[PDB]
């Protein structure tokens, strides 16, 4: 059972083309400010793949740092994303883009980030006592006034029924207080925390929001397959739903031709679970391997909207076609359903929050009810 | 993280999406999970 960072080292060094890209993707980052520092501006930018591997190995036993406590004014788009911070500028280079599109690279990244996920759901923090996972969160600043208020404010911004305290909003273990970071046993439990009962009431409407999320795109009359790589990223159902690799989804692609795609963004300080947008019977469910740090040329150096200081933020439509993601298709033409045909739900990973966890209530053949929790993003691959 | 919801052509004729979702440039906050996204009109 080899260290997945060591497997990645060997992949890079035992393949001449990946060896070349692993240098060039750093050489192509400008030396001049602001790129001498990573996008948080708090540390020097990494300039070679060996320091990158060293840091990746170190991160396997670290939780993300809440660096806004002692530095409230630096860019905050990569809160929660220590791997993303290291490769953000490389992601924006031509060689970096080619590197992070490579399937072998992304298998290695998957295994690295899944190994990280093991630590993030470990309540001992890899053998540092029964309260280690909790203490690591406190050490990382997550119980500071600044972090807690940011989480409280972010939850309140979407509702008129506002709460004063974190414990009135989110479920956490017994005797949780701010000082003990609500007795969350590990990062994963804090990350996938649930709302308290009644804090997110299920509306009467036929479709409700699946995620606590910020609207991004609403496209009508979408195509079977499209040039999703051109400026504006027209949606390509065939690629997004994985008909490239699963002939079973092709009929649903055809059934969505002419339909509409709505896309919304989940911030790091937002609720990360998934709720059923409609009532119906699950007729298709998949997971799709893909990229983690692939962003558009437009989001890179010299690009018309680049370099993204928090890639793939400005490439969200693009990555729906290539990133690690999942597909759920619900039939609402059933008893108790709203009779609006087939509804698709496509959670799409971004960077090291790319673990798509379908709950067992979403197995094909089962019926989900509007508002039920049906899955969650996790930090991981 | 991000996610998509996908609706069929004949269903979209029957639905009224809330403005914050259909016209994303107007949105200034998260939408609340479980809250209304679209309602039937016929
Ligand atoms: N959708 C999860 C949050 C992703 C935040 N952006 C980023 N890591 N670049």
């Amino acid at each position: 059972v080899e260290n997945p960072v060591e497997t990645f080292r060997k992949l890079i060094e035992n393949d001449s083309t990946l060896y070349m890209l692993a240098h060039s993707m750093f050489d192509e980052v400008p030396e001049k400010a602001p790129y001498d520092r990573d996008p948080t501006t708090l540390k020097k930018q990494v300039r070679n793949y060996k320091t990158m591997l060293y840091l990746f190995n170190t991160l396997l036993t670290e939780v993300p740092e809440y660096f806004l406590r002692d530095n409230p004014n630096v860019p905050s788009g990569l809160i929660g994303f220590p791997f993303n911070i290291i490769v953000d500028w490389p992601m924006g280079t031509p060689s970096g883009r080619q590197f992070f599109l490579d399937t072998r690279v992304n298998k290695c990244l998957k295994d690295i980030l899944n190994k990280w996920n093991e630590f993030l759901k470990d309540p001992t923090a890899q053998g540092n006592g029964n309260k280690g996972g909790n203490q690591a969160l406190i050490d990382a600043g997550w119980s500071s006034d600044a972090a807690v208020e940011q989480l409280v404010n972010k939850a309140n911004e979407s509702t008129t029924d506002k709460k004063k305290t974190f414990s009135e909003i989110f479920q956490h273990p017994a005797n949780g207080t701010q000082e003990n970071f609500f007795n969350y046993a590990c990062w994963d439990n804090f990350f996938t925390r649930r709302f308290k009962d009644g804090v997110r009431p299920v509306a009467d409407a036929a479709v409700v929001n699946a995620c606590e999320s910020f609207p991004l795109s609403f496209d009508t009359d979408v195509s079977r397959r499209n040039t999703f790589w051109l400026k504006g990223t027209p949606y390509s159902l065939h690629d997004m739903l994985g008909a490239t690799q699963d002939e079973r989804v092709a009929s649903y692609v055809d059934g969505f031709v002419g339909g509409s795609v709505y896309q919304a963004f989940l911030s790091a300080d937002s609720y990360h679970c998934w709720n059923a947008p409609v009532t119906g019977k699950v007729v298709y469910r998949s997971l799709i391997d893909g990229t983690y740090f692939a962003e558009t040329a437009a989001a890179g150096f010299g690009g018309s909207n680049g370099p993204d200081p928090a890639g793939p933020d400005v490439s969200q439509r693009y990555i729906t076609h290539i990133a690690a993601r999942g597909v759920l298709i619900v039939d609402t033409n059933v008893t108790g359903g709203a009779k609006i045909g087939l509804v698709g739900f496509v959670p799409v990973g971004m960077s090291e929050v790319s673990t798509c966890d379908w709950f067992d209530n979403t197995e094909e053949g089962k019926t989900i009810s509007k508002g039920d929790v049906i899955g969650a993003f996790h930090s991981g691959g | 993280x991000t996610h998509c919801l996908i609706f069929q052509r004949d269903a979209v004729k029957k639905l009224q999406f809330i403005p914050k979702a259909q016209y994303p440039e107007i949105a200034t906050t998260n939408l609340a999970v479980n809250s209304e996204l679209a309602k039937l009109t016929s």
